[PDB]
This record gives structure tokens, C-alpha cells and sequence, in this order.
């Protein structure tokens, strides 16, 4: 059994309302919010148990309140975001609260609050087919995938390898780099790479595809620039195995 | 109130030891936590200590706890590319909530086995004239710098398993802007291995 947390990220304009839902592992009585901002500790927000709170911290204001509106869902609404509540949201679950009792921490949910939208990218995604020369001298071929150009920073890369998501061969960069780090809202640029027997990548019918998941606006948040709106979506890229 | 940890950051090569510390308030002291956080996982519960002297083990991972003197050693046993994580401790009293220590990041260097360095240049599947600069097959001895340069894109090193071959591997990514660039001078900031092959 583990706690889980959806999305794994969302960006917001400061000052808006938002909901972070948690689902705590199914026979446990105390539940748990935890926030950690950037280069900053884990801190305690509040814990709740039978139906009401149970403690909470000074950082759990007038804006804060939680939720628990069934037997299984639990939440934490935010009802104005100001810029400090950019941070990871962490739910936690403990069957009791002893001295003993473990608490079981959700993947936690990133919250990126924005003083203003208008800076807001989707990136491009590039697939990078395996050199000749890595194939010849290893017998192994790895490609890469670069997604660029994107903002926020906080996006979620995958690799599809006929159709199934894969992890093994796989690293990606564990932060993007800023494509002007001069700048304030700098765009930015996010490496991966997949290795493969040379084999398999010679194979021309193994179709292999980099994914990255963007976070960005809702339906509710408004738009009135030229450009598409930078909504929360998929960006791709893909190659074919190739015998020569 | 506080619950130090340190050294706040460690590198360790797999297969070797490794310990740090917590401290935390002897008064009012209920509990101490371990967590073991890998990057965009759910930190991980290693173990639960109360008892005074007490000593705790999950795997590889051990703990110890000194509640007079407010204090814990976390071990790790032949460090393994898993333990690659921020360790947190964090304090209860008689309260629900738990006070956190700042982690220790530990980072384990890979065992890289027969090193092949190498700078290849691979092309963009699609029909562009991009391309990428990839330096790989290096052991933990190297070290991947920045570019001097602001149009010159460095990434840093990551470590990729195959497991389909039981294979690890380092690899760093280089691109430019620049019309002029090149594969051969791309990592020039860098103390690259004698033996680098720069294909022809």
C-alpha cells in the first residue's frame, strides 16, 4: 500500500484558488500535509483525523483549509496563491499516532505559482538518432531526445519504445538548463537519452518515441495574446530503427 | 525546533561505506524518522526509532539512536546505485507533526566497467540540419564542466542502466547555435580521458 498524489505538477497564477488531492492508504486514521519550498526543509502544514483537524502550523493561515469529503479522497485547498507557495505539496498517512507509528509519504505534487502567465511555453521536443560510429566501436546505440524552449522548468520526459513506456537504458538530466541565464523567465532546455543493442536499434520495424508531459494553463485561466494559449500538454518526437 | 544534519552532501563509489548524522532535541523527544528520497519518487520510510541505544535495519541501511545526547548515525552497507537520494531525518514529540533535518545528499558513483570514452555526434531524426554532442562511456574519475561560452549548452552527467545486458553507462550532452561548432572542441572544458575516441 502507498499514498498517491495527482498531478505530479501545476502551475497557477498568484492569486488563485487550488485544490491538491491525496488519496491516503485505504486503513489509516491520521493524515498529513507537508510542504518543502526550494533549498528549503520539509515543513508541517496540518494533520487531521476522524472527520476534523487534528494540529496545525502557523504556515496553515487564513488562505489554507483541508478537505475530506469521502472515505478516500483527502485535500488541501489554497484559497489565494501568493509567489512563497511555490513548493512541493507532500500528503502523508499513518494507521495511528504513536511514538511507533510510521507516516507513509505520497510522491508529493509540485505547485509553481506565476506573477503573470504571459512568459508561458510548451517546449519542442527533438529526437537524435544513434551515431554509426557508437554502433561499430560498442555494439550498443543511444539516442537523445532535447526538449527546449519550454517555461516553466518543470516538465516530465518519457521514453515509448513500441508503444510501452520504458526505464531501463533510460537517464534523464535530473534539472533543465537555462537557455538565457541572464534572464529572469529564461526558456529551458531538458536532455535524455535511451540506450539499445545495436542490434535492436537495426531492427527498422522497433519504433522508439521521446514524450514530455508540459505543465501549463487551464481551461479557466484566460487568455487574450495572439499566440496559441500555453495550455498543460504532451509534446513528441520519434524515430524508426533503421538497418542502414 | 532544529534537527541538524551532516555532511549535508557525500559522493561514495558502489560497493563502498558511508555514515552521517542527525540531531535533533533530547527534550520531549517521542520519535525519529529516516527517510530516503530518490529524485521524483515518494520519499521512502526506512525506519521508526523510540528506544534510547536502539539500533534499526532495512537491507544494506542501518540506524542508531542516542535520545539523552540527541543524536543518530545513518549507515550505508556496499552502497548501491538505489541509495542515490537525499536522506531526511525528522523529529516527533508529543504532537502529530514531524520536524525535518535539511537531508543529507548522497550521490553513488557507478562502478564503470571496461571505460570507452568516447565524443560522437548524432543527428536529428527529422529532417533538420541539427545535431547533439554526446560524451560517453567515461568512468566516475570524470568530471563534465560548464561551458565558458553562453551559446554552448553543457549538460551535466547522468548514469543509465541496460538491463537487458546488465550494462551501466555515463553520458553527457553538448549543442550550440553556433554555425562553427564542433563535436572535437565541444567538452574543451573539460579534463577528458587521453584515450577519447573522437571518430573520423
Amino acid at each position: 500500500p502507498e499514498v498517491t498524489q495527482t498531478p505530479s505538477h501545476q502551475v497557477t497564477q498568484m492569486g488563485q484558488e487550488v485544490i491538491l488531492r491525496c488519496v491516503p492508504i485505504s486503513n489509516h486514521l491520521y493524515f498529513y500535509w507537508y510542504r518543502q519550498i526550494l533549498g528549503q526543509k520539509v515543513e508541517f502544514l496540518v494533520s487531521f483525523y476522524n472527520n476534523e483537524i487534528s494540529e496545525k502550523s502557523e504556515i496553515f493561515d487564513d488562505q489554507f483549509s483541508v478537505e475530506r469529503p469521502d472515505g478516500s479522497n483527502f485535500t488541501l485547498k489554497i484559497r489565494s496563491t501568493k509567489l512563497e507557495d511555490s513548493a512541493m505539496y507532500f500528503c502523508a498517512s499513518s494507521r495511528l499516532a504513536g511514538g511507533m507509528d510510521e507516516q507513509f509519504f505520497g510522491p508529493g505534487t509540485r505547485l509553481t505559482v506565476l506573477e503573470d502567465l504571459k512568459n508561458v511555453f510548451p517546449p519542442e521536443v527533438a529526437v537524435f538518432e544513434p551515431s554509426e560510429a557508437e554502433i561499430s566501436h560498442t555494439q550498443k546505440a543511444t539516442l537523445v531526445c532535447l526538449a527546449t524552449g519550454f517555461y516553466p522548468d518543470h516538465v516530465e520526459l518519457s521514453w515509448w519504445v513500441n508503444g510501452k513506456e520504458v526505464h531501463s537504458g533510460v537517464c534523464t538530466d535530473p534539472q533543465p538548463l537555462k537557455e538565457q541565464p541572464a534572464l529572469n523567465d529564461s526558456r529551458y532546455a531538458l536532455s535524455s537519452r535511451l540506450r539499445v543493442s545495436a542490434t535492436f536499434w537495426q531492427n527498422p520495424r522497433n519504433h522508439f518515441r521521446c514524450q514530455v508531459q508540459f505543465y501549463g494553463l487551464s481551461e479557466n485561466d484566460e487568455w487574450t495574446q495572439d499566440r496559441a494559449k500555453p495550455v498543460t500538454q504532451i509534446v513528441s518526437a520519434e524515430a524508426w530503427g533503421r538497418a542502414d | 525546533l532544529n534537527v541538524e544534519q551532516s555532511p549535508q552532501s557525500l559522493h561514495v563509489q558502489e560497493g563502498d561505506s558511508t555514515n552521517f548524522t542527525c540531531s535533533f532535541p533530547s527534550s520531549n523527544f517521542y520519535a525519529l524518522h529516516w527517510y530516503r528520497w530518490e529524485t521524483a519518487k515518494s520519499p521512502e520510510a526506512l525506519f521508526v526509532m523510540t528506544l534510547n541505544g536502539d539500533e534499526k535495519k532495512k537491507g544494506r541501511i542501518s540506524a542508531t539512536l542516542n535520545t539523552k545526547e540527541g543524536y543518530s548515525y545513518l549507515y550505508i552497507k556496499g552502497s548501491q546505485p538505489e541509495d542515490s537520494a537525499t536522506y531526511l531525518c525528522a523529529f516527533k514529540a508529543a504532537g502529530n507533526k514531524l520536524t525535518f533535518g535539511g537531508g543529507t545528499r548522497v550521490l553513488v558513483k557507478p562502478n564503470i566497467q571496461n571505460p570507452d570514452p568516447a565524443v560522437y555526434q548524432l543527428r536529428d531524426s527529422k529532417s533538420s540540419d541539427k545535431s547533439v554532442c554526446l560524451f560517453t562511456d567515461f568512468d566516475s574519475q570524470t568530471n563534465v564542466s560548464q561551458s565558458k561560452d553562453s551559446d554552448v549548452y553543457i549538460t551535466d552527467k547522468c548514469v543509465l542502466d541496460m538491463r537487458s545486458m546488465d550494462f551501466k553507462s555515463n553520458s553527457a550532452v553538448a549543442w550550440s547555435n553556433k554555425s562553427d561548432f564542433a563535436c572535437a572542441n565541444a567538452f574543451n572544458n573539460s579534463i577528458i580521458p587521453e584515450d577519447t575516441f573522437f571518430p573520423s
